[PDB]
RNA sequence: GUCCUAAGGGGGGCUCAUGGAGAACAGAAAUCUCCAGUAGAACAAAAGGGUAAAAGUCCCCUUGAUUUUGAUUUUCAGUGU
RNA sequence: ACGUACGACCAUACCCAGUGGAAAGCACGGCAUCCCGUCCGCUCUGCCCUAGUUAAGCCACUGAGGGCCCGGUUAGUAGUUGGGUCGGUGACGACCAGCGAAUCCCGGGUGUUGUACGU
């Protein structure tokens, strides 16, 4: 029998788009927006920390009823503005990025004529209040060491209160409770990297070259890794909002404009339509 | 209830002292314009947290028989409801149905104005976050009926619509937000509401100065049909119970600010 | 747009599949062989259902399989092809690209036979994929294969008859 | 203005004893140097949470530690009689280690920065004796 | 620009529900101009939330905490209907009625607890349930029988089922009395 | 002493609040000094008097810590 | 008449019944592989719109079997902590 | 206008097939020391962003068959009540209303849009 048929697609109920295209988990973002501890009206927000091949994607949203906004956001690849050139992807470039995007947060916010209610019924017995975020992992593992951790410990190392626990960072041990530091030390200052570039450098040579062949042709030895990171930190946590250039093509957005729709070829109107419709008639007619 | 989670669902159905947060159901009839869908769709942002969304059309008139409106509410556990329907009479119209015990408390219609109407799309600004509770305004004469009228009902209505949460605090960051209904007493009378953002500015004093921009839905109303309750079921209604955390006051005792009871002699 | 590099044919995994019906030694025995045939440990598979005449049970462990991914897949199809000496049906391939076959004997395999363990046969089956198999298996933005890029009956046959040299009938 | 601390920065572990000195650097609040029961001291980047340098050489437990005025110099003062003074930009000890002292030493004071002559510092040590 | 707003009329308040009413008339324009008519429903508005803000930020009482800056709100006064009935006691059972009469008090919560100590073991054991105590013997290795009891014993049933076939018929006669109680409650 | 929780013994003895070895009591413990991880001052505790106050005139508890 | 570190709860991963094409024994009905599969399976209830990265199914942790406090609600208390 | 990350409506977006895609971005990909997880590095996780490639995913357009979504017609009509009514032995035959359909038919369409960052 056919299972296709009119009544299976008359019956069907698609889901929603976002699902279909296997990007949102609304099951768990309904619990995230919708759900608070207290009522006491207040707004929310959320780290959403993204990845792709090539980049990090950090933003700072808030959900309102037509769609989401975005405070503010960071991206792996403005680490070149600071000074990291390769691996942009891993848990170091992971907590930089998080670090950015807490201090540009701070920054906009001002906490490195119009003004709030809350100063205008601040008390004399009050202090200032840290900022507060909820982070939002997507569809991502959370398992020890992945580098969703490494986004929310670079934020929180800026500055932002997000609630978290400390056993899925690297070097926890599930066996004694206890967390090696050590490691994270480590890891932040990207020396799983160094070691497995020196690791290769004595067993496999040209793996190494293949694995690191731009770290060789920009002459980064695993040794200034460290001190690389470290700098690029004081760089971040002094200006947050440093303008970065790509070696992208420059144009301006109405020449984009022009540019894509010289590419884009329009629909077929009705009269178009209706003469191939006309055409296919004749042709099956002959 | 054999299933410890299809117990908890019918422990949260349960009568209670303090009731739950309100839920709201939106529907359709067999026939129902555009215009009212898009009205439908702006409440229900207004009011996405504790409403329920039906799909499909229903062959449902409410003010001939509403068994299957009865019969939906059992079943949803939704309590207030949103229906909306197209006639040639009527062409845009949305009728207001509050439950009492799973039954039909009372109804009201609303005649949606299709020239003046804009969504919430149509207002470039900032719009309210999801499950924020907005202030309410109600402004004009015709709340101030001394008999029970299609207007009262209308402003019971819609505050039980915008009601939201109740809490006994709330932020002072939570207050960026009001829905103002105006209505004149008088052929019919106009309803108009309107939903406002606060921008808030220096004076030169404590209090500050606040400036208001729209955020939409614009919706101006005819009241219509109204469904009045039985007064039995009215007063069953409007009985108030009472909290255990709400003590009983007895004659010459009370409880100081240490904790202790204390006893009055004369 | 037929020579892209990725759309060339590949073994994705092969699959080798040994149901005793029965539990107990005789599983265990084809779970050994399974072991030291391909490296890695096996699985028992239980009977969904109950039949009376197959003599089986619900949730009882009658089957046991393994999963071979690399260039071991293609080395054990190498020894199953040598031992089936390198002849297969227009029965066997299917639809979708994918074969296999069966036999019942191992010692053939090159395993020195053990009077402990015994006889045994097994079902090969070789799953065939093109470059671009993440799309369907990965957990974000799962999407489905185009129709473009799926394999063939017919390629498949031709797949193996200019890699393996061999012959269908 | 300094605004009032009300949550955890970061817990770090690392030494085996009782914690019984803690001190900040003058220059910043990156570095916090911390003195324990473990016969050490220890040097922490506090912008991260994680641990700098580990000073050990002492043999009794390392009652005070001391910075510098102008942050150049770490002072650990220990119950083994002993002063010693480190470098916490290499974590590594300058010179040999005070001696002299007959008991325990308690406290440290070094001398204000604009006071120091013939080209050196001056620390002053308070001990049991 | 002023904090204050005049009218005819003054407002009310709701500050449990954030609710403001203007009983003041809406002087709205006889116009055909959008523009003037919602330059005047925003002034409307306007005077409305500023009343609305002066009230919370003047008659509340105001807590900085961790949280924020909170107002503290009175309890609604606006009566709205309710929307399931107040509930009632439920009716009174055969052994609550005879309880009531014969003047038997409730055990407490430590007296009607799952946990006995059995002297023999030198053991904490469960009076029901898993592994409780009223089917002890049933799985240790040695019962020893009647001669009547197993001459009376009908044939194919065991000792080792006694004590569920006896839980079994206590459960029997609760469920009983159960369904009896709640006929008579849903008759009532 | 808060409260007497339990004498081993008889839940009458428990309730006529006698004071024998064994028997769990309820303790002020604010000259103690414990906070809570909340913050919070715990003053009640639970403590296990370890001898017999018939024979020696006093009473001595231990806490259940 | 046999079985169980009980149920429940939280988190994570996966998708079912069936149909088509394939595989020694294996043959309608054993297991494995692919494709299609709005749920047509399962679990609760008695939808006229229950549930699909789950309310289904397996893993990890708890299993401590009915906690403490209350000047508050209701009933009781000749044994009123 | 195009792309990406979060979204709002949740098929005008779904099911099937074909053609094309500058730029960058996505993506396929390459490698399993460390973090982590599997029968299988398939998935998940970690490192590379170099090299190949638009073959697939993704986007645009086209094409049938379905489906789906709008407006008119049906029609103020069937049907249900008021029983307002004029006569009628009364009923009934007719007007006056209040609610109010659906089938069939005709026509159009096969996604709009918010924030941020880029091309």
């Amino acid at each position: 029998k056919l299972v296709k048929n009119s009544a299976y697609y008359s019956r069907f109920q698609t889901k929603f788009k976002r699902r279909r295209q296997g990007k949102t988990d609304y099951y768990a973002r309904k619990r995230l927006i919708t759900q608070a501890k207290n009522k006491y009206n207040a707004p929310k927000y959320r780290l959403v920390v993204r990845f792709t091949n090539r980049d990090i994607i950090t933003q700072m949203v808030t959900s309102e009823i037509n769609g989401d906004k975005i405070f503010a956001a960071a991206y792996s690849h403005e680490l070149r503005a600071y000074g990291i050139n390769h691996g942009l992807t891993n848990w170091a470039a992971a907590y930089a990025t998080g670090l950015l995007l807490a201090r540009r947060v701070l920054a906009k916010l001002g906490l490195d004529g119009e003004y709030t209610l809350t100063e205008a019924a601040e008390t004399e017995d009050g202090e200032r209040r840290p900022f507060k975020a909820i982070l939002d992992v997507g569809l991502a593992r959370t398992s020890t060491g992945a580098r969703v951790f490494g986004v929310m410990k670079g934020a929180s190392d800026g500055g932002i209160f997000i609630p978290h626990s400390e056993n899925r960072f690297p070097g926890y041990d599930i066996e004694t409770e206890e967390l090696d530091t050590e490691v994270l030390k480590k890891y932040i200052y990207g020396g799983h990297v160094a070691e497995y570039m020196e690791t290769l450098a004595d067993d496999d040579e040209e793996r190494y070259k293949s694995q690191f062949v731009k770290y060789i042709e920009d002459d980064v030895e695993a040794d200034s890794l460290e001190e690389l990171y470290a700098e690029a930190h004081k760089q971040i946590r002094a200006d947050p909002f440093r303008k970065y250039v790509s070696d992208a093509p420059k144009k301006s957005k109405e020449e984009w404009k022009a540019e894509s729709l010289k590419y884009k070829k329009a629909k077929l109107s009705r009269e178009e339509r209706k003469a191939r419709v006309e055409a296919k008639i004749k042709q099956l007619l002959a | 209830p054999r299933n410890a989670r299809s117990k908890r669902a019918l422990e949260k159905r349960a009568p209670k002292i303090v009731e739950n947060p309100k839920t709201c159901l939106f529907l359709r009839g067999t026939t129902c314009s555009q215009i009212t869908q898009d009205a439908m769709n702006d409440l229900y942002a207004m009011r996405q947290v504790h409403a329920k969304r039906f799909h499909k059309k229903n062959a449902i008139h409410p003010f001939e028989d509403a068994t299957s409106l009865c019969f939906f509410s059992e079943k949803n556990d939704c309590s207030l409801m949103v229906f909306g329907s197209s006639n040639k009479k009527r062409p845009h119209t949305l009728t207001f149905v509050r439950m009492f015990d799973y039954k039909v408390l009372d109804m009201l219609e609303f005649y949606l104005d299709p020239d003046t109407y804009r969504s919430i799309s149509q207002f470039k600004t900032s719009k309210i976050p999801i499950g924020m509770r907005p202030m309410m305004v109600f402004a004009g004469t015709a709340f101030e009926s001394p008999v029970p009228n299609a207007f009262t009902m209308a402003k019971s209505m819609l505050i039980d619509f915008f009601r939201g949460e109740p809490s006994d605090k709330i932020d002072v960051e939570g207050l960026r937000f009001v829905v103002v209904v105006t209505a004149d007493e008088p052929q019919k009378p106009i309803l108009r509401l309107r939903v406002y953002g606060i921008r808030t500015k220096r004076s030169g004093t404590r209090l500050p100065r606040v400036e208001v921009e729209e955020h939409g839905p614009r919706m101006d109303f005819r009241l219509g049909r109204m469904r009045e309750p039985d007064p039995a079921m009215l007063k069953e209604a409007m009985k108030k119970a009472k909290t255990p955390q709400e003590e009983r006051t007895k004659k010459n005792i009370s409880m100081d600010l240490l904790g202790d009871k204390i006893g009055r002699i004369h | 747009k037929a020579q892209n590099p990725m759309r060339e044919l590949r073994i994705q995994k092969l699959v080798l599949n040994i149901s005793v019906g029965e539990s107990g030694d005789r599983l265990t025995r084809a779970a050994k062989v399974l072991e030291q045939l391909s490296g890695q440990t096996p699985v028992y598979s239980k009977a969904r259902y109950t039949v009376r005449q197959f003599g089986i049970r619900r949730n009882e462990k009658i089957a046991v399989h393994v999963t071979v991914r690399g260039p071991k897949a293609e080395e054990i199809l190498e020894r199953g092809l040598k031992v089936k000496e390198y002849e297969l049906r227009r029965r066997n391939f299917s639809e979708t690209g994918n074969f296999g076959f069966g036999i019942s004997e191992h010692i053939d395999l090159g395993i020195k036979y053990d009077p402990s363990i015994g006889i045994y046969g097994m079902d090969f089956y070789c799953c065939m994929t093109r470059p671009g198999e993440r799309v369907a298996k990965r957990r974000r933005c799962k999407s489905r294969i185009g129709a473009s890029h799926r394999i063939t009956r017919e390629e498949t046959i031709r797949w193996f008859k200019q890699r393996f040299d061999g012959i269908v009938r | 203005k300094v605004h009032a601390v009300s949550r955890l920065a970061h817990r770090i572990p690392g030494h085996g004893q009782p914690i019984l000195s803690c001190q900040f650097s003058p220059v910043s609040s990156s570095r916090l140097a911390t003195g324990s029961g473990d016969n050490t001291a220890r040097i922490w980047d506090t912008d991260s949470g994680t641990p700098k340098f580990t000073l050990k050489g002492h043999t009794g437990w390392v009652l005070g530690v001391s910075w510098s005025p102008d942050g150049k110099y770490l002072a650990t003062c220990s119950m083994d009689t002993t002063v010693r003074v480190w470098d916490p930009e290499s974590g590594k000890q300058v010179n040999q280690e005070f001696r002299g002292h007959a008991k325990w030493v308690l406290a440290l004071a070094w001398q204000p920065y604009h006071l120091w002559r013939d080209g050196t510092a001056r620390l002053a040590s308070a001990s049991k004796d | 620009l002023p904090v204050t707003v005049e009218k005819p009329t003054p407002y009310t308040f709701d500050l449990g529900l954030l609710l403001a009413n203007d009983p003041n008339p809406v002087n709205v324009p006889k116009t055909t101009d959008t523009q003037v008519l919602e330059q005047h429903l925003a002034s409307v508005a306007r005077d409305g939330a500023q009343v609305l803000i002066n009230q919370l930020l003047t008659t509340t009482t105001i807590t900085a905490t961790k949280d924020g800056v909170l107002l503290t709100l009175p309890p609604p006064t606006t009566p709205l209907p309710r929307e399931k009935p107040v509930p009632q006691p439920k009716p009174e059972t055969k052994w609550q009625a005879f309880a009531r009469r014969r003047g038997i008090k409730p055990k407490t919560r430590e007296q009607r607890r799952n946990l006995q100590y059995n002297p023999t073991t030198g053991q904490w054991e469960r009076k029901w349930g898993y592994k409780g105590a009223n089917k002890r013997g049933e799985t240790d290795p040695i019962i020893e029988v009647s001669a009547a009891k197993e001459a009376m014993r009908p044939e194919g049933t065991s000792v080792r089922g006694d004590k569920r076939r006896e839980i079994r018929a206590r459960v029997k006669k609760n469920q009983k009395q159960m369904l009896r109680n709640q006929r008579i409650a849903a008759e009532k | 002493i808060l409260s007497v929780k339990k004498n081993p013994s008889n839940p009458l003895y428990t309730q006529l609040g006698v004071l024998t070895k064994g028997t769990i009591i309820e303790v002020n413990v604010s000259d103690l000094g414990i906070v809570t991880a909340s913050g919070k001052i715990a003053w009640g505790r639970y403590a296990q008097i370890t001898n017999n106050p018939e024979n020696d005139g006093c009473v001595n508890a231990v806490l259940l810590v």
